[PDB]
RNA sequence: AUACGUUAAGUGGAAAAGGAUGUGGAGUUGCUUAGACAACCAGGAUGUUGGCUUAGAAGCAGCCACCAUUUAAAGAGUGCG
């Protein structure tokens, strides 16, 4: 179980300096759909960003009781959450949103996730 | 196929098997090895059906351990012929052998090819066997 | 087929006991069998 | 999708492409003249192009280098690589070399940085026997 | 991890007697059923949820439980939603009519073919093709489906004949 | 008859090598409410079939150095092709 501890600490040092964030439904996850949002990435900045798809509730909500108390909403189903660590916020609530609308995964209708306190509305 | 070079005498009693082995009942040699647990007469010919089986499906690996080396006649009288009237003749070779005795052994081989190579020689010898492996207390 | 010594050929084997008589079967048809 | 190896010189007759893209309905008269426009910068060369197949028989290519460590011969000096690879350490090529061929590989490669870009050609040079020096 | 312990709710509108010594008379708008059940099994009945307990962790108890509750959930879904099964008929001149309640099938054998469903079945031909026999019971439905399969035992060479919707038949190289 | 069990085949009331999710006990061990075996919905690697080859055969003639990256994940390959 020391390898699963390695799963929570690590994650938890993101959300500590973490600026934006955004729901990602897992449903019909195809890799070529996957490579279209690492490319991005690329441009926003390198191996920053997050995609880690461990999103049980009694995984990545426990790293939640610290800090961005919205998820326990957001927990039932499929997510994939993303963090940034530098990054001014700007493109990456508006990337994810362009991919939906050209197929490619469910987007959840965009749930939301921390900004301030509150949830659906992509800016 | 192995006989040997001389014999004191030609033919012999054949004998009255009965309990534990003598020795050589804990492998040693080889990493693994084939534990007989009952005793029974083996022809020559049953122990060159043995290892011509492990050699083709062993490939390359380490040499077959042989303990066991026969020295006992079986007398065989030619067909028809009535009792009596002198004993017969050394048609071949048949090893004693004993309970809990280490019939063959491998080493040098990894453990899934191991499992294999003692089990085609189990049925290729008539006594039932089992899976043994080496003990290091020790 | 019928032999005494019913074994496994392949992983899509399975082996399941019929009225008494060990049978296993198969996704292709020649691995099929029965002891007895 | 039909991805095919046409030449960059040449693109014309029907054997090497013909009935095999015009069977996509693909109108081949209007896009050879393509072939020979983009490609001209690397004439005399073999190179791949991916070829999309949209609905309105619309159409839109991308052209490719040509294949890797094919260009780990020239470095190395050497026209052919070892048949017993690390058992047989026929040639060498310096790191720097490395940067030079890894460059040339960047469209086609997928990967995510130069520095990434030269442990990729890395498991190529290998394949060679080629040490990495 | 276990089959009977999950509940069974009622959508409804569907009653459950609880007449001994066991039979269940399930009944409803599409039909009526009565399982046969052993006294060792225990039924009962929760507001619009149907509940299966075991006496004992005994293999052979662990065996009839599992099916008491699988039973009882096709029994209510036939009194409701009801149940189909398609046949994907192949070939040429193969095609298939109805002649009264009887099912008249047009099969390669020079011999005309019929067979007659049992009652609280029918069966449509909405198509030459496709074959649906409707019916309240699983077990029935699914006996018909293997009787009409019975007149023409499928062909690895080739689609011909009954074939389940969808199955795929093993392929097979002629010469 | 009493008490603790076992057996389901008529074993008991006929043998063997060998074979088997038969069943009753005992022991060891992997994983496991920081998540197990079943699933049902997700995706399957990137350069790449990669070296040496056989007309070409790219997960696969077969012999292998069988590499490192994208990473929630995947062998330059488990398999039916």
């Amino acid at each position: 179980a020391i390898e699963t501890k390695k799963v929570v600490v690590e994650e938890i040092a993101s959300k500590l300096k973490e600026s934006k964030s955004t729901i990602i439904v897992d449903y019909r996850g195809l890799n070529v759909s996957e490579v279209t949002e690492l490319r991005k990435q690329l441009r926003e900045a390198n191996v920053e960003f997050k995609v880690y798809k461990n999103t049980m509730t009694r995984r990545a909500v426990e790293q939640a009781e610290l800090n961005g108390l919205n998820d326990f909403l957001t927990g039932p189903n499929a997510i994939a959450f993303s963090t940034e660590d530098v990054v001014a916020p700007a493109k990456v609530l508006n990337d994810f949103a362009k991919n939906h609308e050209a197929l490619e995964i469910k987007a959840g209708v965009i749930e939301g996730k921390v900004s301030t306190v509150e949830e659906v509305k992509a800016l | 196929m192995l006989l040997p070079k001389r014999v004191k005498y030609r033919r012999e009693h054949r004998g009255k098997m009965r309990g534990r082995a003598k020795g050589g009942t804990e492998v040693h040699f080889g990493e693994f090895g084939i534990q007989a647990l009952e005793a029974s007469w083996i022809t020559n010919r049953q122990i060159e059906a043995a290892r011509i089986a492990m050699t083709r499906y062993m490939k390359r690996g380490g040499k077959v351990w042989i303990k066991i080396f026969p020295s006992k006649p079986y007398t065989a009288k030619p067909l028809e012929v009535r009792m009596g009237s002198g004993k017969g003749a050394p048609e071949g070779w048949v090893a004693v052998v004993k309970p809990g005795k280490v019939l063959f052994e491998i080493s040098g081989v990894s453990e899934e090819v191991a499992r294999e190579a003692l089990r085609l020689a189990s049925h290729k010898l008539p006594i039932k066997t089992k899976f043994v492996k080496r003990e290091e207390i020790g | 087929k019928v032999r005494p010594s019913v074994k496994p050929i392949c992983e899509k084997c399975k082996v399941i006991r019929r009225k008494g008589k060990v049978m296993v079967i198969c996704e292709n048809p020649k691995h099929k069998q029965k002891q007895g | 999708v039909v991805k095919l190896q046409i030449p960059a010189g040449k693109a014309n007759p029907a054997p090497p492409v013909g009935p095999a893209l015009g069977q996509a309905g693909v109108n081949i008269m209007g896009f050879c003249k393509e072939f020979n426009a983009r490609t001209a910068d690397q004439a005399g060369l073999i190179i791949p192009v991916e070829i999309s197949v949209y609905e309105d028989r619309s159409f839109t290519f991308i052209t490719k280098t040509p294949p890797a460590a094919v260009l780990l011969k020239k470095a190395a000096g050497i026209e052919s690589g070892s048949g017993e690879p690390n058992r047989n350490k026929v040639a060498t090529v310096k790191r720097d070399k490395v940067r030079e061929i890894a460059e040339t590989k960047m469209p086609d490669l997928n990967a995510a940085d130069v520095e990434a870009a030269m442990r990729m050609v890395e498991g190529t040079a290998r394949s060679m026997g080629i040490v990495i020096e | 991890s276990r089959v009977g312990k999950k509940l069974l709710e009622i959508p409804s509108d569907v009653t459950v007697t609880l007449n001994d010594n066991n039979t269940v008379a399930v009944k409803g708008p599409k039909g009526e059923l009565t399982r046969t059940f052993h006294p060792d099994m225990e039924i009962k009945v929760e507001d619009n949820v149907l509940t299966v307990a075991r006496p004992s962790d005994q293999k052979e108890h662990r065996a009839l439980h599992g099916t008491t509750r699988s039973l009882l959930g096709n029994m209510v879904e036939g009194v409701s939603k009801g149940f189909e099964r398609g046949l994907e008929l192949v070939g040429v001149g193969y095609r298939a009519s109805k002649s009264g309640n009887k099912l008249v099938l047009n099969v390669g054998y020079s011999h005309p073919v019929e067979i007659v469903p049992e009652e609280g079945i029918e069966i449509e031909v909405p198509s030459q093709t496709k074959v649906v026999v409707k019916g309240t019971d699983k077990e029935r439905v699914g006996a018909i489906a293997a009787n009409i399969r019975a007149v023409r035992s499928p062909e690895p060479y080739k689609g011909k004949g009954i074939r389940y919707e969808g199955e795929v038949v093993r392929r097979k190289e002629g010469k």
